[PDB]
Parts: C-alpha cells; sequence; structure tokens
RNA sequence: UCCGCGGUAGCUCAGGGUAGAGCAGCCGGCUGUUAACCGGUAGGUCGCAGGUUCGAGUCCUGCCCGCGGAG
C-alpha cells in the first residue's frame, strides 16, 4: 500500500533527494518493511504513568567562546553563521 | 586483563606511558588489516600519558565508539555528514573516565549513525572479525568489539539501541552490557533513538565491566532522563543468591543454530550447579517486538537526524540555493539511513500517526507490563543474544534479513531492562554469546551472576590474537 | 484540506473485444402465495470531459458527488 507519490511526499517531508535509481530501489524496500511492521497487533494502553520529571534551576552556566562555536561552521562572517540566502 | 594492568601500574612495575606505547604500537600494526579505529588520539595521547598520577584508571586506555563526543577529537558517527566534525565539548561518560586517569586511545568504527548490524554501513570502511577475517564483527558497535577481541584496547565504549552493543559483543566473544535506561548519561551521545539509546561498556572480563560502569555511570544534571542511582558495581565481592530463580524464555528457544542450542544447554547445567532454580517462562509478545521497534526507532530517528543540514556544522553539499543546499547535503546520507528516516517520517506523518506510532507505543507498554509480571516469579531471564554466530560479508544484505539480527536484543531497549551478553562457548571457530537480563536498577545482579559463570567455567574467552 | 474505497437499467451490484442478471414492468402459464416461479420480452449519460489504442465500463490526466478515516 505504498505509491510512488507517497515516496515523493515522504522524501519531500524528510528533505532527502534520492536518485531515480535509489527511488526504484527504496520503493521495493519500504514496501516490504511497511508490511512487516503492519503485522503489529493492536493493544489497549493503561494510565499514562506517574510524572516524576525534574526541573533545572535558573542558574547561569558559562557559554561557548564565540571562536569555538564558529569553528564548527562551514561558513562564518563577522561572528555570524553564514548560510545561502532565502 | 584491564584490572591486571592497573595493578602493575600502581605497584610502580609499569608506567602509564609504557602501557600506551605498547597499545599504540599494536594498533599501528594490527588495525590496518582489522579496520577497528577510524580516528586516533594524536600527540595528545603520549603527552597526556606522561602527566598522570596513580589514579584508579591511570594506566588504562579506552577505545570509544565514534558516535560518542570527545572534545578535540574527530567524532564522525560513521557518517559523511560529520567526517570533519570535532566537538567543542565532551560526553559526560567520557569526561568521567578521564577524571579517573583514563585516556582515549582512539575512536571506533560504526555503522552510519549506529543504524546497522554488521559495520557494512560505515561511510568509511567495514571492520573485520578477529576470529574470522571473512565474517562480520556485528554492529553497530562492531569496531569496539573487534578492538577488544584483538586486545587493541583494555576497555571499550559502545552504543545500544536495539542490541548495537550486545550483538557485536557476541560475534566477537566479549562482554557487552546495556545499562538500565538512565544509568549512564546520554549527553554526548550522537544518538538516533532517544528513548532507546544507551552508552554501554564492553570488556574481556566481568571485573573490567565493573571498572567502567563504576566510573562511567551516575546521575548527570545535563541529562533529564538519568537516574539517581549510585553505581556500586565494584561490589561484585559476592554474597550472591544462591538461590536466584532463573527463567528461560521459550519463544527464543526455537530457531537457533547448533552451536547456540549447545551453548545454551551447557549454560543451564552450569547455573544449576551454582544454586539457581532454572524454569521455563513465557515472553508472550516478545517475537512481535521487532516490528514495534522498527516503527518506534525510525520515528525518533527521523526527528533526531533532521538537524543534519549543512547550515551550522555538517558537511555542505554545495547546492548554491536555499533549500537545494539542505536537500543536497542530506543526500550524503547512506542507503540505510535514508531508508530508516523515510520510514520514520511515514509513521509520524499525518493520517498514519495513531495507526502506527500510537499502535507501537501501546505495544511497548505491554512488554514492560509482561516483564514486570515475569520478574514477580523469576529473578533473572536468559536467552541467546542472537540465533547464530557472526555471518560472512555479503551474506545478509536484505532490509528485513538485517533487521532480524536484533531479534533477541530489541526487547531490552523497549523495556529499559538491563541486559548483558557474555561469551557462552563456540560453534567451530566462531564465538557464541548468551544474553542474561534482570529487572530495572539491578545491573549489578547481572554482573555478579556472570562472575559466577565466568568462574564456574575456567574461561570460554578466547583471545583470537592478543597480547600486552 | 489530505487520504482510501465507491458512482453501471429503477433498485442492488456482476465485469482491453454486441453492456448483464433478479427484483418489477410488459406478454404467456399455474387454485394457497408468504421475498411464489417458469418462459419470452422491454429497459442504459457505464459520472463528465479530454487522451493511449484499430477497439475503453475496463487504462490515465483533471473536475463534480457519496461514504468512511485522521491526534
Ligand atoms: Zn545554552
Amino acid at each position: 500500500e505504498l505509491s510512488p507519490e507517497l515516496l515523493r511526499k515522504l522524501e519531500t517531508l524528510a528533505k532527502i533527494r534520492l536518485s531515480p535509481e535509489e527511488e526504484a530501489l527504496l520503493l521495493q524496500d519500504l514496501k516490504r518493511i511497511l508490511d512487516f511492521v503492519d503485522a503489529l497487533p493492536r493493544v489497549e494502553e493503561g494510565g499514562a504513568e506517574e510524572a516524576l520529571g525534574r526541573l533545572r534551576e535558573d542558574e547561569p552556566r558559562p557559554s561557548l567562546p564565540q571562536a569555538e562555536a564558529l569553528a564548527l561552521a562551514p561558513e562564518a562572517e563577522d561572528g555570524f553563521f553564514r548560510v545561502p540566502p532565502v | 586483563l584491564a584490572h591486571e594492568i592497573r595493578a602493575r601500574v600502581a605497584r610502580g612495575e609499569v608506567s602509564p606511558l609504557e602501557v600506551a606505547q605498547a597499545y599504540l604500537k599494536r594498533v599501528q600494526e594490527l588495525d590496518p588489516g582489522l579496520g577497528a579505529f577510524l580516528s586516533l588520539n594524536e600527540r595528545l595521547l603520549e603527552e597526556a600519558e606522561a602527566v598522570d598520577p596513580g589514579l584508579p584508571l591511570a594506566g588504562l586506555v579506552v577505545a570509544v565508539k565514534d558516535n560518542i563526543a570527545t572534545r578535540g577529537l574527530r567524532t564522525t558517527a560513521g557518517s559523511r555528514l560529520l567526517e570533519n566534525f570535532v566537538p567543542p565539548y565532551e560526553a559526560t561518560a567520557v569526561a568521567r573516565l578521564k577524571a579517573l586517569g583514563a585516556l582515549v586511545l582512539g575512536k571506533t568504527n560504526l555503522d552510519e549513525f549506529g543504524m546497522g548490524s554488521s559495520t557494512e554501513h560505515s561511510a568509511f570502511f567495514p571492520t573485520k572479525n578477529p576470529f574470522d577475517p571473512d565474517r562480520v564483527p556485528g554492529g553497530s558497535s562492531g569496531g569496539s568489539a573487534a578492538a577488544l577481541a584483538a586486545d587493541l584496547a583494555p576497555l571499550a565504549l559502545g552504543s545500544d539501541t536495539g542490541g548495537s552493543v550486545r550483538q557485536p559483543a557476541a560475534f566477537c566473544g566479549v562482554y557487552g552490557l546495556k545499562p538500565t535506561y538512565g544509568r549512564v548519561s546520554r549527553f554526548g551521545l550522537i544518538a538516533y533513538a532517544s528513548s532507546l539509546d544507551q552508552i554501554g561498556p564492553m570488556a574481556r572480563s566481568v571485573r573490567d565491566l565493573a571498572l567502567l560502569m563504576d566510573a562511567a555511570a551516575g546521575p548527570d544534571p545535563l541529562d533529564a532522563t538519568s537516574l539517581d542511582l549510585p553505581p556500586r558495581f565494584q561490589e561484585a565481592l559476592e554474597g550472591p543468591l544462591p538461590p536466584l530463580r532463573l527463567g528461560v524464555v521459550r519463544e527464543a528457544l526455537a530457531g537457533n543454530s547448533p552451536g547456540v542450542e549447545r551453548a545454551l544447554e551447557e549454560a543451564l547445567k552450569v547455573f544449576r550447579e551454582l544454586g539457581l532454580s532454572v524454569r521455563e517462562v513465557s515472553w508472550p509478545s516478545l517475537p512481535q517486538a521487532l516490528a514495534a521497534y522498527y516503527i518506534l526507532a525510525p520515528a525518533e530517528a527521523s526527528s533526531n537526524l533532521a538537524r543534519y543540514d549543512g547550515t551550522l556544522y555538517g558537511r555542505r553539499a554545495a547546492g548554491e540555493e536555499v533549500e537545494g543546499m539542505m536537500e543536497a547535503t542530506r543526500a550524503l546520507f547512506g542507503l540505510e539511513v535514508k531508508r530508516r528516516v523515510l520510514v520514520g517520517t511515514f509513521v509520524l506523518s499525518s493520517g498514519y500517526y495513531e495507526a502506527y506510532y500510537g499502535r507501537a507505543q501501546a505495544f511497548r507498554r505491554r512488554l514492560k507490563a509482561e516483564a514486570q509480571a515475569l520478574f514477580r516469579e523469576v529473578d533473572l531471564l536468559l536467552l541467546p543474544t542472537t540465533p547464530h554466530p557472526a555471518f560472512p560479508f555479503g551474506a545478509r544484505r536484505d532490509p528485513l534479513a538485517m533487521y532480524r539480527e536484533d531479534l533477541y536484543t530489541v526487547g531490552a531497549n523497549l523495556t529499559g531492562l538491563p541486559a548483558l551478553s557474555f561469551p557462552a562457548g563456540f560453534e567451530g571457530h566462531l564465538p557464541v554469546g548468551l544474553q542474561l537480563l534482570a529487572p530495572w536498577g539491578e545491573d549489578e545482579r547481572l554482573l555478579r551472576a556472570a562472575l559466577a559463570f565466568e568462574e564456574a567455567t575456567a574461561r570460554a574467552h578466547l583471545k583470537a590474537p592478543l597480547g600486552e
């Protein structure tokens, strides 16, 4: 139950550009996989557990030096991360 | 052998610098063929090895999986997207080992982003099994395992999401522990399924696992999902039940290879002569867990790997457009990654969320339940880590056929239950592993129960080609 | 809005080479039918408008309508 259109839609949502060769390939894989998974039985689910999470105190923690941060950037300009324009 | 080294070091018989030079040489001579390490801790090793006090882990050096952040060292996650990425921070686990005298030897080879079961999906190169150069070391922590079995390192860190630590450990005949979800920090782990990921220790002896865990585990203020539970591992100074109840899982008994069935029967005889009440139990929906996993994990993976566009740190694919760059950069993913994140997007996509994700969530809650009920009647659970030993390259490259490798190990993660793979014998020349798991928080149980076995047996640990 | 099934006699649904069957309708038969049935016969915007094909209910592009399903 997987049309070439859905693949296109999916690859769109995931922002992944695959070659027409891979499309035909992945089209077969995804089919088999989605069939395997669909075999999963449905089951009832109980109360959504107790909430035992914690919160962080509003206390400042030293930041990265601008130099170290921009060193990861493929492109930087005057202390900014530089990307192609919108 | 790890604790043996630290012993020689503390008595002045050897210096940390000596141990490093020894291991560094061995790597430079054996790794070329093995392909276990991607990166190596450069001059910063020799330099760092000659400024250490006789600390708990002084003389020790660790091989870390390359999806675990190490400040100043190339952390690629086995991907092209990050083949030049070097973290400005350090993973909490790694940070702690460092503060106890430990040092990083290098970074270990893995399947791209941890999604793989054979290392055949590393963007760089495959890793070879020291026991058979014609067979895989498992995955995705294939590198770490391979490194241990060849004594390229005393200690090793891996990553487990569906058995990515146990399956390799089995294939390479070493110990691999998946920590109860929350024991070890996830901060610094380039993880792919947040709800299932855990850094796991691996070593050639159980006493060594204790060393790692005792150092690595513990509450981290940076990880909101970490448990406030003091390690206390090295208290494997046994006052061990005698008489624990052990439950064997029926569902995992059929479909195993001769060597696995054989190794299984023998193990039972051993646990019985140890004072354990061995009984067969039922893990009703265990066999259907593999499916739930390959819909829950891919889901979280799509959202976790979404950040990898060329904007701030990855590789830039050089599109020259706006979206066209993001679209081209992500095209640098491997076939397996693409496959999973496409699945993940579908399962969460509109019209399919409740029909799939919501479905698998409810099922994940069943397993936890069925497990709670099982540990009301038994204290430990036993099953194979895998139905067979390491397979040969090329053998099992079918989407589904690869997924079934993690058949027996998937359950540990969906539940959060601690699980340990231990060398339980052989079938020919290839090692065989058995999986022993306990209730939440009782990780130390697993360890001592395996110390009993490691001892009751002289050793089922063969060192393919190892030496100091 | 999207998605998935539907739209064929009047009614309810069968199916790349006269478009069909039973219900009722018409004609003929039958004195106990309960949804009588036997024979013969009549009955069409195959959704609508555009393509491929020698030939399209059947395939493929768009639209209208109905039902159902999604956090
Ligand atoms: Zn911040």
